[PDB]
């Protein structure tokens, strides 16, 4: 449900996103701010301190994978439901992740983008990205529907 | 909350400083753009960009948040009148409080990049959620 | 999805349900338990006390309409998305009702059915009706998707 | 939580009586059947119908709720160990507390038709909500 202007703004801002650290930051901040989500990552090592979470190589690598999935969803904005079918089955039929955590992660990603880009992250850019992350969460929660 | 959370929130809001009204207006504009269903609560408002009405409302919200920061240990008593207005007269759906809290956090992240560490982020999330629970405790 | 046994149980419990009192009780109980939902029914008159809510003819008739919509959805369990398209447009574009209130009302209806049917409202029957009301809420919130 | 709400909850839970463990077991069974994703928190449990482990856990939950009814004005202090357990050791998603509250309400409605007036329904709903916030307050 993105206008061409919204799609262009989203693409332009995503072009400057560091794909090596943004996903790790988003996932680590999710773990710190919503600590019940740490239940799903018990094999990631020590997550007791925010510094330990943000310094965790496994958290960084998984954030890289999640950011790659987000970029894949951004490349196909008109087929999010079909892009995230396998990931939806993995998250729902195997991990039992509540779909509200998808929205939580999307909002954490929006906060990380704001923290990185500052005044470049204008309210219209944020609105376009909110549409994007809401669509991604809805597509990822399709098995629950 | 926690004493460390209180210190983090006090530091972040203090370094927000005298721009709090601008921050609140920007957060309200972000909420109106991202979640247009929140605009139904302001039908007699001019909700265009740069509107003086939204500027004044953001200033009011920012002053309320500053008072809540100053009275972190007595928030339910400091916010009693506001909680009665939000729940009895306005009857705001409690999801909109989460929406406004998210937009406030986004404004803070965009304006204080150095201070938006993960720990400060968690502290601010806890503070704003506590203000939202106080404001939604009179239904 | 509902198994044939769950569908049979749901239909059997539905025939017993009164079509003139259950929906009004569910709407009234929603208005009492979640009083921010009264913001959508300002033209319904006095709603200040629970007795005033449950004695409201407008609340009774509107609950009758909602119960009829639920019955229509039950007769078309495989086409919930197409059954509630016009109602979804009415609730989202015209009234701006948050989709959380749909699940709230479905849960209040489940509570009303339990209160009316007692020991006959077994946990399997409740699970089938939870699936039914979740499907109805998802169909009514589809326009936000 | 208003004094009328406390009186309503106390009357309803007293009328529940000595069936508290049975009602807790039925609520847990309803939760497991309706929301099977909540079953993952009990991996070592035998979660079949009539299970002794489910019966014992339902008794434990019912005694906790009876204590909370006895301590409405002191819930954070009465439920401190349980809140620590659920927030730190178990890391229960806060949505499952809503699910269990709904299943408890359904069990009470099904077993006490006369007591389940709309006012008692609202009082019990907010009592269970407050218990859930206390159990999730250590996040
Ligand atoms: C909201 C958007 C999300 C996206 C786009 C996403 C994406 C991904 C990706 C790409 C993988 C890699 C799977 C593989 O390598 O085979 C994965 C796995 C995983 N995700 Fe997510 N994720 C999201 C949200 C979440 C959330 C919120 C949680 C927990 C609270 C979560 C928990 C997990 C876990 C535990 C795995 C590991 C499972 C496995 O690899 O077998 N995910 N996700
Ligand atoms: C942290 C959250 C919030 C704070 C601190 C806050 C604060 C305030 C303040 C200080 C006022 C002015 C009261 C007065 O002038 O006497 C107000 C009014 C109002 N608020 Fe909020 N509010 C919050 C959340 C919300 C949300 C989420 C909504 C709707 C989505 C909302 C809708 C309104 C409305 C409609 C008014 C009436 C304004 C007018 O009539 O001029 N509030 N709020
Ligand atoms: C969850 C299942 C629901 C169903 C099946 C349902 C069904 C209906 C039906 C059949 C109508 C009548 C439309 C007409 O006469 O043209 C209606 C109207 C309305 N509904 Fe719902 N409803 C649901 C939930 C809700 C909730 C939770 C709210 C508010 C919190 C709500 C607010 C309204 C309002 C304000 C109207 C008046 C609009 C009109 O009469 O045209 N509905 N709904
Ligand atoms: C009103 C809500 C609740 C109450 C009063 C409650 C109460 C209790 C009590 C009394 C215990 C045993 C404590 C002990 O043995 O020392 C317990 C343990 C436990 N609770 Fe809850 N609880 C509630 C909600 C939940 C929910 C919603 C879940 C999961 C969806 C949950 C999962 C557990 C688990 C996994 C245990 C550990 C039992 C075991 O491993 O043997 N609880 N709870």
């Amino acid at each position: 449900h993105l206008t061409p202007e919204e799609k262009s703004a989203v693409t332009a801002l995503w072009g400057k996103v560091n794909v090596d650290e943004v996903g790790g930051e988003a996932l680590g901040r999710l773990l710190v701010v919503y600590p019940w989500t740490q239940r799903f990552f018990e094999s990631f090592g020590d997550l007791s301190t925010p510094d330990a979470v943000m310094g965790n190589p496994k958290v960084k690598a998984h954030g890289k994978k999640v950011l790659g999935a987000f970029s894949d969803g951004l490349a196909h904005l008109d087929n999010l439901k079909g892009t995230f079918a396998t990931l939806s089955e993995l998250h729902c039929d195997k991990l039992h992740v509540d779909p509200e955590n998808f929205r939580l992660l999307g909002n954490v990603l929006v906060c990380v983008l704001a923290h990185h880009f500052g005044k470049e992250f204008t309210p219209p850019v944020q609105a376009a990205y909110q549409k994007v992350v809401a669509g991604v969460a809805n597509a990822l929660a399709h098995k629950y529907h | 909350l926690s004493p460390a959370d209180k210190t983090n929130v006090k530091a972040a809001w203090g370094k927000v400083g005298a721009h709090a009204g601008e921050y609140g207006a920007e957060a309200l504009e972000r909420m109106f753009l991202s979640f247009p269903t929140t605009k139904t609560y302001f039908p007699h408002f001019d909700l265009s960009h740069g509107s003086a009405q939204v500027k004044g409302h953001g200033k009011k919200v920012a002053d309320a948040l500053t008072n809540a920061v100053a009275h972190v240990d007595d928030m339910p008593n400091a916010l009693s009148a506001l909680s009665d207005l939000h729940a009895h007269k306005l009857r705001v759906d409690p999801v909109n409080f989460k929406l406004l809290s998210h937009c406030l956090l986004v404004t803070l992240a965009a304006h204080l990049p150095a201070e938006f560490t993960p720990a400060v982020h968690a502290s601010l999330d806890k503070f704003l959620a506590s203000v939202s629970t106080v404001l939604t405790s009179k239904y």
